[PDB]
């Protein structure tokens, strides 16, 4: 029924750009907020930001301001995260989760994608 | 001592009662009062401020588009633009206004109302409108020649961008009621319709569709009585952080 | 930025032993917290939501409570699959922060 | 009416009689027949 | 111009008026001023002496009533027989929405505690003695029923029974400012750790309630309801009444219903067309 | 006519407008310095007068077909700008009023209306979540934010009732400017400049603009002038 899977994230040269694609299904896509979390091999979690699905509205963490750009498409029911200024320090596992006011956020999660750079 | 005997209503807790009670903080001096702007010492100060009616409420009007009425050039004379149902208790244009939201705490109301329409079309746009008010006791007027017969104002666009339609107080009683019956003689306020007096003439350069903005405010003779709970706010199932305050 | 301080950062216990995990909240976050269980494969699965209740389909070995500013995740009996990195989330206010984490190992 | 045996003034019963209004601050919040 | 208005204004008769340069029905809304057009100048009226009183719409009358700020049911058995409620008016939406019609408020709270006992799922309903202690912000909060924190030398406490009439006390205006802030735009702390809006920290402190007796008899349900009636009220800067339902008590966040009324896109229930009406 | 033209001279700045309507004074009050009987902080306040009292023009925003509206929060919009922004940084407390002037003009063939309203103590919400808004969401600095749902005023209230606040209209038919004079509105006599925002300037397009003439950019410019500024708690800057 409800599922979240984001493919891709294989190899990207430094200084380039990468477009994350996390697809949502099983419910009404515009009724819930979308969250983004990264995990390095260091096992610590940081919160990239959240986009309001109702429109374009976005909320970011102060550290990722200008590094990450969130956007969605109401048709495909997918959420995109544009990462620029790619460096070896940006290599980690990125997650995408659901949200919304009722019954707390982060009820569902994605598979995760490990990003690596080739220099 | 003093011989006494209890009365009915002894020990009862009445929510509206007026009595002095024991202070919990002896010898406590509150912060000295400071002058602050905008003191409201009576709620009738609030209801006299004009606020936007939502006339355009439909399934095809979404969001802010609901507060303006599209006025387009018409090819036929004597055409109705729109009408305003005057029931404040029911769900209609008057509910979300200041005069509406405050009056729904009160079961009875009295006094005159006023409507104000502002024409937001282009400067070169010109036209004449008529704003009619029909006292209750019959069906809404379908045509202008039937609607003229009541209180009306004929309005011509110009430098002054707004009118004032006074809805006078007309009743057989000192007050009216918000009871759920729409056609009740103690409830129904009458009807308000707007017809094209001549036509709306705009140049080919200007936009053809122009938007009026309706307003409503209570007058100085307005009054309210018998306060009640407001139906506007309903029950709310899941209230976040409410359980957090209980530790 | 409300900082969630998760302690202890590591622990060691055997099977069938009751353990607890506490996260600190500097600014009062109320009842808003989530306990996150991440299996070694990388899959995150939420456990407790709003500290009050448990997700549907999750075993009852897990419980949670608030005492003062302490948020305790109590496990009644450990299992072989239950040794994994646990996290505490705060959805009370933006930005959302995560606890440092806790690693579970078996006594040897 | 208005029986208060308590010493602290804030413990008195509420007084309803302030009938002063200045609706002119909300209705005519301006510095000042056609107005324009 | 400030004046003493005890009643609605009387109406004076008017005659047929046609005059050049005098247009009472014209106004300018761009000035942000309500239309000053009088019914006498708009239509032809009669002299009417209006005796209708305005006294009931006063803010002292409107906002001062007993409303339920807190309702807490705790089971009484062997255990825990007490609760600590951080005081706020955001708890119940009936009183909350009415107090939010104004930006600032200065008033004295009159608190009443109604107590009732119920049977868990008959012999008799016990008479229990309850203590309600008012703990200001920054003090030590009791962690137990029998704990030493209930001695309450300095703190203000009250003892009342179930059979006795409801316990009632008065709470003065304690804010460090000249009036309460219903809506607060900003953060309390000088660092980023602060919370947006009023937080359950500074404001009015806590209220601790327990059953003074030990645990006996076999379990009953004791529900404590707390009522607040303001008095001596001063109000400033009125505000639009809230439409969409509430979500959290710590913030103003909104969602909206699925369909009108009170939907996000549509507050008023829809109709066919602006020309549609019987 | 008499009140259609207005000139505003504060400090070295001056603004003339040939299309205006009867500039508004909020709640019938006019800005003034803190009197001695309402004072609290004992240290002698500083009064820059002509230094910090003058019009600071904010970045103009583009009025387009699907615009939802704009807000600037005060002082926050002015904290980085001019000599006003320096006194904000070095001083712990401030008390001042504000004079807001919005310029929006177009040809006589354009139609549209703007609701320019100053919302005292505007507490913003967040759509479809229980999470309180963050710091960077509320504090936009100079550029200001944008209404996600201007119909509800983003706080869950009604835009229809926004006239209860000090306001003026810019109607592209009548006037090209709106002027609002805001006194000090707070519970405390002085306030900490960075955290707390007393007023929120909200420009909303109740009626959008459209025309069949050749399209052109219509900017909306805001000029905000502090008035009767005071400052206390002189120390090093936060920077």
């Amino acid at each position: 029924q409800v599922q979240l899977q984001q493919p891709g994230a294989e190899l990207v040269m430094p200084g380039a750009s990468v477009k994350m694609s996390c697809k949502a299904s099983g419910y009404t896509f515009t009724d819930y907020w979308m969250h983004w979390v990264k995990q390095r091999p260091g096992q610590g979690l940081e919160w990239i930001g959240a986009i309001d699905t109702s429109d374009s509205y976005t909320t970011y963490n102060r550290k990722f301001k200008g590094k990450a750009t969130l956007t969605v498409d109401e048709s495909s029911s997918t959420a995109y995260m544009q990462l620029i200024s790619l460096t070896s320090e940006d290599s980690a596992v990125y997650y995408c989760a659901r949200g919304g006011g009722g019954n707390s956020p982060f009820a569902y999660w994605g598979q995760g994608t490990l990003v690596t750079v080739s220099a | 001592g003093v011989p006494t005997y209890l009365l009915p209503g002894s020990g009862q807790f009445l929510t509206t009662d007026d009595h002095s009670s024991a202070p919990a903080l002896p010898c406590f001096n509150p912060t000295p009062e400071m002058h602050i702007p905008g003191q409201v010492r009576n709620m009738l100060e609030v209801v006299q401020v004009e606020s936007m009616m939502e006339i355009n409420n439909t399934e095809s009007a979404v969001g802010m588009e609901r507060l303006k009425v599209d006025i387009s050039a018409l090819t036929d004379v004597d055409q109705l633009l729109f009408n305003i149902p005057l029931d404040i208790q029911l769900d209609g244009p008057l509910r979300n206004t200041l005069v509406g939201n405050i009056s729904r705490y009160y079961t009875h109301w009295s006094g005159s109302l006023e409507m104000t329409f502002m024409f937001c079309g282009s400067f070169m746009a010109a036209g004449k409108l008529i704003l009619c008010y029909t006292p209750p006791g019959g069906s809404c007027p379908t045509t202008r020649e039937t609607a003229m017969l009541g209180t009306h104002i004929v309005w011509d666009f110009g430098l002054q961008s707004s009118v004032t339609l006074i809805i006078p107080w007309i009743s057989g009683s000192h007050y009216r009621m918000f009871n759920n019956d729409a056609k009740s003689t103690n409830a129904n306020v009458g009807y308000v319709t707007c017809f094209m007096q001549t036509n709306l003439i705009v140049p080919s350069e200007s936009s053809d569709t122009c938007s009026l903005i309706g307003f409503i405010a209570a007058k100085d003779d307005f009054s309210l009585r018998l306060m009640r709970d407001s139906p506007d706010i309903g029950q709310l199932d899941h209230l976040h952080a409410a359980e957090a305050a209980y530790q | 930025d409300i900082q969630m301080t998760q302690s202890p950062s590591s622990l060691s216990a055997s099977l069938g032993e009751r353990v607890s995990l506490t996260c600190r909240a500097s600014q009062d976050i109320g009842s808003s917290l989530n306990w996150l269980q991440q299996e070694p494969d990388g899959t995150i699965k939420r456990l407790i939501y709003a500290t009050s209740s448990l997700d549907s389909g999750v075993p009852k070995r897990f419980s949670g409570s608030r005492s003062g500013s302490d948020y305790s995740l109590t496990i009644s009996s450990l299992e072989s699959e239950d040794f994994v990195d646990y996290y505490c989330l705060q959805y009370a206010s933006f930005p959302l922060t995560f606890g440092a984490g806790t690693k579970l190992e078996l006594k040897r | 009416n208005q029986i208060n045996f308590y010493k602290d003034s804030y413990a008195a019963s509420a007084s309803k009689q302030d009938f002063s209004q200045d609706p002119s601050k909300f209705t005519e919040p301006v510095v000042e027949a056609p107005v324009l | 111009i400030e004046s003493i208005i005890k009643t609605a204004t009387d109406t004076v008769k008017s005659e047929i008026n046609a005059e050049l340069g005098v247009v009472p029905s014209l106004n300018a809304v761009e000035t942000g001023a309500t239309s000053n057009t009088e019914p006498e100048e708009a239509i032809q009226t009669r002299t009417v002496i209006n005796q209708h009183g305005v006294s009931e719409t006063l803010v002292e009358n409107f906002l001062s009533r007993a409303a339920l700020v807190s309702k807490r049911s705790f089971e009484y058995k062997d255990h825990k027989n007490f609760f600590k409620w951080t005081i706020n008016t955001r708890s119940f939406v009936q009183l909350r929405r009415k107090l939010e019609l104004f930006t600032y408020l200065r008033f004295d709270a009159e608190i009443t505690i109604l107590t009732t006992v119920a049977v868990n799922g008959y012999v008799g309903l016990p008479d229990l003695t309850l203590q309600a202690m008012f703990v200001p912000t920054g003090a030590l909060t009791p962690e137990k029923q029998d704990s030493f924190h209930w001695q309450s030398g300095s703190n203000a406490s009250v003892f009342f029974k179930i059979s006795d009439p409801p316990a009632r006390i008065t709470i003065p205006f304690m804010c460090i400012n000249s009036a309460y802030s219903v809506f607060y735009d900003g953060f309390a702390g000088f660092e980023k750790n602060g919370l947006y809006g009023i937080n359950p920290a500074d404001t009015i402190g806590n209220l601790c309630v327990r059953i003074v007796n030990e645990h006996q008899p076999v379990g009953f349900t004791v529900t404590v309801r707390v009522y607040m009636k303001p008095k001596h009220i001063k109000a400033w800067a009125p505000r639009p009444p809230r439409t969409l339902p509430y979500m959290s008590i710590a913030n103003a966040n909104y969602k909206g219903k699925e369909r009108a009324p009170n939907a996000l896109s549509a507050i008023i229930g829809n109709r066919d067309s602006v020309k549609t009406m019987p | 006519y008499s009140d259609r033209v207005l000139q505003l001279k504060l400090g070295n700045s001056a603004i003339v407008t040939q299309e205006a309507a009867n500039y508004c004074c909020a709640y019938g009050e006019w800005p003034n310095y803190l009197p001695d009987h309402e004072a609290v902080a004992i240290d002698k306040p500083t009064q820059p007068e002509t230094a910090t009292d003058r019009f600071y023009t904010l970045k103009s925003v583009k009025w387009e077909t699907g615009s939802t509206g704009w807000w600037w929060k005060l002082p926050d919009a002015l904290n980085n700008i001019g000599m006003f922004g320096q006194n904000v940084q070095h001083h712990y407390l401030y008390r001042s009023g504000f004079l807001i002037h919005v310029q929006c003009n177009a040809t006589k063939f354009h139609q549209g209306a703007l609701l320019v309203v100053a919302i005292p103590e505007h507490q913003r919400g967040a759509h479809n979540t229980n999470t309180s808004p963050g710091f960077d969401d509320i504090m936009k600095g100079e550029e200001g934010g944008t209404f996600n749902h201007p119909y509800v005023l983003d706080d869950g209230t009604s835009l229809a009732c926004a006239t209860i606040f000090p306001h003026q209209w810019i109607n592209l038919r009548t006037n090209n400017s709106a002027t609002i004079v805001l006194p000090w509105m707070n519970a405390a006599p002085m306030d900490f400049p960075l955290r707390h925002n007393q007023w929120t300037l909200a420009i909303i397009p109740v009626v959008p603009l459209g025309t069949r003439t050749t399209s052109s950019m219509v900017p909306i410019t805001v000029s905000i002038a502090p008035m009767c500024c005071e400052f206390n708690g002189l120390r090093h800057a936060i920077t």
